[PDB]
Formats: structure tokens, sequence, C-alpha cells
């Protein structure tokens, strides 16, 4: 006899103020009962369960399911009422590793702790809470009462305790072997190293030897799985990784599902193949929320699926991370609020790729968007590699400086270099800081009646030029922009414009290069053609010069 | 005599479970730092590993204090603190030390030396749980819970307050002129003394606190890291709510007067009494923006009366220790940053300006974070409580970068101004 070490239990409790349930044991068939007894007899002879008495007033409905038309059955215990009353644990699976962050390995092995799982005991003071009953034949005897002595394979806290228990065991082995890497998921166990298959295979032996010191039976046999492994939707070679193949389906009447997430299929896979758009396919969920609907695929969402089946033609592999080489991210503008990026160490060997979609704002500009993409990419890169990549961006240095120095918000981009790949992100116009000498001064104004939705818009100038235009179906905000728009249309390449609209100023000060409102875009259109534009604000209803509220309230 | 065996009992409020806050990503270097630090904190019994039976989590990271190269450990206890019961005791925040803000100089001492040698309530330790994350989440995050009073916690200074008063007994009796304040891990010390004389009084209290902690036999050894050897210098003797000032010119263009009126109209929300009829009267008509308008005798007087009103400070402006302090910040360009601290709109308890060029100016965010620290520190000196900030920055940018420049053991609360202040140049 070679003595083994005990696996310390974990102090489990129920949610405060509550207690264990007493769910009805539903009637069974004689054969389902005869199956379970044989099953529950085996589990008891191994120590996975134990016989209890009437002192335990807790019950969980246990039943039987056939194992795909075979002679063997399957015991299922519905702990669904058990989980709603169990305390919360610290799950660590939240935020899975990303393959692009892993390093190359010469050898990678998968062990199996199928026996270690039931070698993991349960807190005894909690075992009472896990009780089930098999109805006897003909109900002419008291049903057998059982409790678990180990982590039940359907309980809420079974993964978290199995994981924690296993980690504490592996820790000294991983410590005295710094030249290997250990990882665990479900019933699996991954060991990688840069060892020759002789030294590597023998260390795998040592690990099974390590687990036998706690009484954990491990495979040893030539495992029925080899690289590449299929793990979390990934294909993991010890030197390469790529997703499990992405083939966009072929249908004529695309409904709600096969285009819109769901979870797949372009965003979960945009992490590796470059130049991918999804907005036109994403816009098919705007204002809709149907259970089933053959949604009209616009001719703007086909041109995206025409490139999607052009990029999905030639599959791309992802490389692993080399901590020595620099880390580099590159961004491109794709129009329509779309941005695409690749993170690589060596050119064209993308560790991973991605995309950023602009936020749901009313107005915006390219420079702001790029900034956001940079932060997202940055936060993502810290998650995966523990550092920020060096950036290459389609924006001139001089452009970046003009923007951040003159921008009311605080803003920042980490270390970066200009890459000359059109379209280049630019500033479309720049407002003067001082009134322009010699430029006509357009005092503008707009108003509308709340009831009739009727209003006016226009201007008067220092040269005598005047205009008022009447408007049907419009608002105060609408007439204030129209006023500025008119002054822009009718003025030379240089112009001073006085308004009282805090709203209009706040929009134009924001320096949008695009907008949801067409009236804002026409202004932007007008701004771009101008040499110098000075926009000045004055308070309303103070009889301030030029400002004639009288021409619009008529 | 000595009996530190007992642990000071602490609880939460009913309905409020402990802090369950996600750990945000860290960089390799800050992960290494926290590895070595927490390795020693566990080997000094300050913390100890925990199992999955502990679901609670409070974020953690690493900073570097001013003029130091030693990675320090900060715990963003902002969620635990607000969930932590209003510490009803002998100290809920000290009797208002208003003499502190009047002193010629004030030196800030990090008394994170610390709250160790004081255990924590066993049933409460679970609520101070944190994770040291790994890059790419390749290894399970190292979990811990505090066994003693942790830095950053609001209950920590309010528990040591019975202990801290006794440590400051030979002092405070020797120099009854000196005001001493304590907020979080910081001990503020102020005096009306000359700078040379003032700098000496601090070294005295420094060597004095090398007695009850840090050095010397035990007696009284123990306690957390002696990282107190630094001390910033503050001069609240040089401060105010800055006056609103109008231009003084010999010739005014229509633009000048258009701006003046804009500014006065704004100020009138703060100072009832402001008039603009006579200044606006010059404007009436559609003159060119650069045309010089000579001031009429009626307008000149109205400008003069306006200066008068503005010279005199605002009236009816009182602090209220129950309401929240709000700090606004505006970016003025060229490293200039204006700020206001208020509780009611247009009722400023304090305005100021910041312009320090150090690690700048090519990084707005580094400038902004330092500005936030400075404003928070001043706010600690005046009212003994940090304000809620309104940062002129997109949430995403700030959340990505602020921890790279932060050097304070405390952390204020903040929100994000997304609409540009029209009133930006008016506060310069
Ligand atoms: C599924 C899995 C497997 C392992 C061995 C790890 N741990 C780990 N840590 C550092 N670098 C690498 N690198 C690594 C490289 C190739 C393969 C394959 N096939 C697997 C891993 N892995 C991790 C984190 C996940």
């Amino acid at each position: 006899m070679v003595p083994i070490s005990p696996i310390e239990t974990v102090p489990v409790k129920l949610k405060p103020g509550m207690d264990g349930p007493k769910v009805k044991q539903w009637p069974l068939t004689e054969e389902k009962i005869k199956a379970l007894v044989e099953i529950c007899t085996e589990m008891e002879k191994e120590g996975k369960i134990s016989k209890i008495g009437p002192e335990n007033p807790y019950n969980t409905p246990v039943f039987a399911i056939k194992k795909k038309d075979s002679t063997k059955w399957r015991k299922l215990v519905d702990f669904r009422e058990l989980n709603k009353r169990t305390q919360d644990f610290w799950e660590v699976q939240l935020g899975i590793p990303h393959p692009a962050g892993l390093k190359k390995k010469k050898s990678v092995t998968v062990l199996d702790v199928g026996d270690a799982y039931f070698s993991v005991p349960l807190d005894e003071d909690f075992r009472k809470y896990t009780a089930f009953t098999i109805p006897s034949i003909n109900n002419e005897t008291p049903g057998i009462r059982y409790q678990y002595n180990v982590l039940p394979q359907g309980w809420k806290g079974s993964p978290a305790i199995f994981q924690s228990s296993m980690t504490k065991i592996l820790e000294p082995f991983a410590a005295q072997n710094p030249d290997i890497v250990i990882y665990q998921y479900m019933d699996d166990l991954y060991v990688g190293s840069d060892l020759e298959i002789g030294q590597h295979r023998t260390k795998i032996e040592e690990l099974r030897q390590h687990l036998l010191r706690w009484g954990l039976t491990t495979p040893d046999k030539k495992h029925q799985k080899e690289p590449p492994f299929l793990w979390m939707g990934y294909e993991l070679h010890p030197d390469k990784w790529t997703v499990q193949p992405i083939v966009l389906p072929e249908k004529d009447s695309w409904t709600v599902n096969d285009i819109q997430k769901l979870v797949g299929k372009l965003n979960w896979a945009s992490q590796i193949y470059p130049g991918i758009k999804v907005r036109q396919l994403s816009k098919l969920l705007r204002g809709t929320k149907a259970l089933t609907e053959v949604i009209p695929l616009t001719e703007e969402a086909e041109l995206e699926l025409a490139e999607n089946r052009e990029i999905l033609k030639e599959p791309v592999h992802g490389v692993y991370y080399d901590p020595s080489k620099d880390l580099i991210a590159e961004i491109q503008k794709q129009g329509q609020g779309q941005w695409t990026y690749q993170i690589y160490q060596e050119p064209f060997k993308n560790l991973k790729t991605g995309k950023y979609a602009r936020m749901r704002g009313a107005h915006t500009n390219d420079v702001k968007q790029l900034t956001e993409a940079v932060q997202k990419i940055t936060t993502e890169s810290i998650v995966i590699w523990g550092k920020t990549p060096k950036f290459k961006l389609p924006i001139q240095k001089e452009t970046w400086e003009t923007w951040w120095t003159e921008y009311w918000q605080a803003t920042w981009i980490p270390e970066w270099e200009f890459v000359n790949t059109p379209p280049l992100v630019k500033l479309w116009y720049q407002l003067e800081k001082e009134p322009i000498v010699g430029a006509e001064t357009f005092y503008v104004d707009g108003a509308a009646n709340r009831e009739t939705k009727l209003g006016k818009a226009g201007y008067v100038t220092n040269k005598g030029r005047q205009k008022v235009v009447p408007l049907t179906n419009t608002t105060n905000q609408k007439t204030e922009l129209q006023a500025i728009y008119l002054a822009l249309q009718d003025s030379g390449l240089e112009v001073n414009i006085v308004t009282d609209s805090q709203y209009a100023l706040g929009i134009i000060q924001a320096q949008p290069d695009k907008s949801e409102s067409e009236l804002v875009n026409q202004i932007i259109e007008q701004l771009i053609k101008k040499e110098k534009v000075y926009l000045a604000w004055v308070p309303a209803h103070k009889g301030i010069g030029g400002n004639e509220q009288v021409d619009k309230l008529v | 005599p000595i009996s530190p065996i007992e642990t000071v009992p602490v609880k939460l409020k009913p309905g409020m479970d402990g802090p369950k806050v996600k750990q945000w990503p860290l960089t390799e270097e800050k992960i290494k730092a926290l590895v070595e630090i927490c390795t020693e904190m566990e080997k000094e019994g300050k913390i100890s590993k925990i199992g999955p039976e502990n679901p609670y989590n409070t974020p953690v990271f690493a900073i570097k204090k001013k003029d130091s190269t030693k990675w320090r450990k900060l715990v963003d206890f902002r969620e635990l603190n607000k969930r932590t019961q209003d510490f009803w005791e002998v100290q809920l925040g000290i009797p208002h030390p208003a003499g502190l803000k009047k002193k010629k100089s004030v030196t800030v001492l990090d008394v994170g030396d610390a709250y160790f040698s004081v255990p924590l309530d066993e049933d409460f330790r679970k609520y101070t749980a944190f994770t040291i994350p790994s890059i790419n989440n390749e290894t399970p995050g190292i979990r811990y819970q505090y066994n003693v009073l942790p830095q950053g916690w609001k209950g920590s200074p309010a528990i040591f307050q019975s202990s801290m008063t006794k440590i400051l007994e030979p002092f405070k009796k020797q120099n009854p002129d000196i005001v001493i304040y304590q907020y979080m891990d910081d001990l503020y010390v102020g005096s009306d003394l000359e700078i040379g004389q003032h700098r000496t009084k601090i070294e005295e209290l420094r060597q004095h606190l090398l007695r009850w902690g840090l050095t010397t036999p035990d007696k009284k050894h123990q306690k957390e890291p002696p990282f107190l050897w630094m001390g910033y210098e503050l001069h609240p003797d040089k401060w105010t709510v800055q006056p609103i000032v109008l231009p003084e010119k010999d010739s005014w263009t229509v633009n000048d007067i258009q701006k003046l009126v804009g500014k006065l109209n704004w100020a009138s929300q703060i100072y009832p009494g402001i008039k603009v009829r006579q200044l606006s009267k010059l404007l009436r008509g559609t003159k060119a923006l650069t045309e010089v308008i000579p001031l009429t005798e009626e307008a000149e007087l109205e400008l003069a009366e306006n200066r008068e009103i503005l010279k005199e400070p605002v009236h009816g402006v009182y602090y209220d220790p129950s309401k929240d302090l709000i700090a606004e910040i505006q970016k003025q360009g060229q490293g200039q940053w204006t700020y206001q601290i208020y509780q009611e709109p247009f009722k400023n308890l304090k305005t100021g300006k910041y312009a320090r060029m150090r690690g700048a100016h090519t990084n707005d965010v580094k400038q902004l974070t330092e500005a936030v620290q400075k404003i928070t520190t001043e706010s600690i000196v005046i009212w003994g409580k940090t304000p809620k900030f309104k940062l002129p920055i997109q949430k995403e940018t700030w959340e990505t970068w602020w921890t790279e420049y932060w050097q304070a053991t405390w952390i204020p609360e903040w929100e994000f101004v997304n609409t540009p202040p029209l009133v930006k140049l008016w506060y310069q």
C-alpha cells in the first residue's frame, strides 16, 4: 500500500435566508427503476454516493435516459432547484484565453482527469442537501435514499470546485518545472513544452506520477487525440491556429436568423481574416425584432457578402506570440463608420485581426472614430499580450497635432506612425479663431411657431445683403441651422457669421465631418468649400446688433 | 498594558451584498510588480489565498508615487466603501479642521505605514477579495483576501483613529499651533511657520513616527510598509475663488463688444445686478465684426458698474457637508486647465487654474489626471471630502489610460462631459 494525500473539501453554503428544496419524486417505469438501482449500486460501491435515512427531508428528482439505443442507461439528477438555492462561486472561465496570445510550442499533450473528478470530495455538511430517491417497484417498499459524497456532475458549484482543487494540486509540479506550461479545461488537461518528444513524453509520465500521489487515475496510453486540437471553436496546431472553417451559407430567402446574430458568423471570425464588413447585414435588425421573417436583403448587403466570399476563399492561419519581437497594429478606414485592423509581429503574419464599429451618435468625425478604435485595440492588446502594440495609422502627424491641440476634450493615442494607405483620415475644415478682416458679416436667425410648425430662416449683412425664406413643417433647431446654411450658400470664400443658436454652435464646434441630419451635411459641404469661416455667438433677445429676430417671427 | 489581540468589528448594510467588480486588464510589468508584492504580503500574513467559496471581487493595480521608482499597490475600494456601512463611530470624518486650509504651508504624509498590526473582522475579510490577473488569462488569477486593515478602505482610518490619536500625543501638545488632518492613508500636516522652520517640523514628526512603528524594538514594531519618506508641499494660504475680469481696451470692435456682452450675460446668472442694455445699444445695426465702435458715455458707465459688482465676491455661498461636491474641468489649450468646485450651479465654493508642464504637453490625459489629483487634494484640505468629477474626455479614453499616470492612494468618482461647454473661454 502506497499512501495518498487527501483532497481538502470546500466550505459550501446556501444563499442566506434560504434552504434546501423538497421536490416531488415523479413516478417511474419498472425498467427505469431497475436500471437506476443497478446504476446507483455501482456508484455506491465506488464511493460516489451513500445510503441515507428519514432524517434527511431533502429530495431531488432523479430519472433515466437511454444511451442512444443501447443496453446501458443513464442516471440524471435534476439539480435545477438545487442551483437556485446554492451560493455563488468565483468562476475563472470568464474571459477565455485567446490563441494569438499563446507562444509556439515544440510539443503539446492532452491528459485526462476523468477519475480525479470523483476523487474530489464534497463538503459533508452540504451532502445532506444533495439527496435523491428511486421509487421502488410497485411502491410496496420504501424508496432508496441516496446522497453524494463527491462533486455531482450537474450541480452549480461542481466546475468551480473541481477547477480550484485541481489547480492547487498542479501548482508545485508547474513550479519545479518552469520549462513547461500547464492548463486545464473541463475534464481535459493541457501540457506544452519546448522539449524533444523523449524529454516531453517522460515529463507527462511524471505528471501522472504526481496525480497518483493524490490518487488520480490518468490515461498514459497513446491518447486518441492529436494536434490540431478543436478547442473553443479554434483549430490549435502547436505552431499554427485558425478558427474552425467559416463557410457562409447559400440561401435565396435569408430570414432573421442566417444573417443576424445569434453568435456567428462574421464577428466571431473577424478575428483572423482581414477587410470584413457587417453593417449592411447588421442594419437588417434596425427597428425590427421578429420571431421569424424573410427580411429583404438590400443590394447594399450583397456587395458585402460578395467580398465576404472573396476573403473566405483563401483561408488564413494565425501565428503564436513571440515575446521578443515587437507587437504591431495597423488600421484602415472602410467607410460607413467602419474600421478594420490587423495585429502582427512580422508583416502579413497576423496574430489576429478585427473590426470596430462607430457608436450610435448623431454627428461624428473620422479622427474621433480612429481614436476609439485605437483605444479598443489597445485595451484588447493589454488583455491578450500584456502590452500596447505600436500603431500604424492612416493619418498625418500634422493632422493629428492640429486636432488634439484644438480639441476641447482631452485625447491621446499611444506610440504610432503614419502609414500612407488611402483613404487618409483628415480634417475637412477649420474655423477661424478671430473675426476675418474684409470678410462680409452675416447676422443670421431662425425661428418657428410651435403649433403651425411654420417658421423662417435668413440673414442680414454689413453690405446690405438680406434674405428671409419661409419654411413649412420645421422646428426652432431646424430654422437655426437653415439660417447658417443660407449665409454659407450666399457668401464668398471668406465669411463671418453671427448666430444666437447655442444648439447650432454646439453642433459646429463639435467639428463633424458627417451627420444623420442632411442639413448638417450640407453645412459641412459648404464649410469645406470655404477658405476662412468665423462663427461667432451672441445671446438672444438683447437687441444685439445685426441680430434681427423681427424678420423671422413674422 | 498592550492588548491588540481584539479585532475591531465591522459590518455592511442589509440588501447590499459585498463588492462584485470585474478586474480590468493589466500590463505585464504591473503584473510582475503585484506578484512580488503580494508574495511578500502573504509571507507577512497581511493576505492569504482563498477558494471559489469566495465570490467577491475588488479591482487592483499598480502605481508609482511621486519621485519614486518602487511599484506600489492600490486597491480601487470605491465600490466596497460605498457598500461599506456609513462608519458610525467616534470618527465618521473628524470635527471640521478649517484651520488646515488657512495655514501658510501644508505637507502631506503617506501614513500607509500602516493599518497592519491591526487584524480585520473575520466575517468581513471575504469582502476585501481581489485577483491578480494573468496575461491572456493563461493561468488562473491569484486570489486573496485581507487579514488586516487594507489601504484604500474607508473603514481603515476610522478604526486606526483610536490608535493614531495616541501616536500623536507627544506631538500636538508640543505644537498646539500645528493642525493635523487624516484622509485615507494620508496625514496632512499644516502650520503658519516659515518654510525653513516649517520643513523642520515635519522631520520631527517623521523621526517621531519611527518610534511607534517602522523602526525600534517591540514594544511597537509591526505595521505595513514604511513608505512615508516623501511629502508634497501645499500652500492654501495662496488661493481663492478667482475674480471674473473684463477686458480693458481703448478701442472696441463689434466682435469685442459682442464677446463682452456674452460674458456679462453669463456672469449675471452668478451676480444679479449685471446690466447690458447700454453695451448692446452700440451693437444695434449690422456693422462688420472688425469695425471699431467708440464707447458712448452711457456704455462706459455700465461697464464700470459691472467691474464693481464683479470685484465684490458672490453672496450667500455656504458649504453643506451632506450634499455632494462637484468639480468641473475645462481644457484651455497650451497646458492650461481651468476648474470649478461647487454644490449648487453658479455657487462656486472654489475656482482655479492649472498649467504645470511636466511629462507634457503632448499628453492631454497625463495633464488631466494630474489636474484631477491636484483638485481632489485641495478638496481634501478644504472640506475633508473628495468631489465627483466632470472630465472633458470620452469615457473610453480615460478608462484606458488614467491608471498609467495616477499616483494617489485614493480615487475620486467621475463622469464624462460629452457636450462642449459654451462657457469655456469665459473661465480663462
Ligand atoms: C488550450 C491551451 C493549451 C495550453 C498548453 C495553454 N497554455 C499555454 N501557455 C503558454 N503558451 C501556450 N502555447 C501553446 C502553443 C500551441 C498549442 C497547441 N496545439 C497550445 C499552447 N500555451 C493554454 C493557455 C490553453
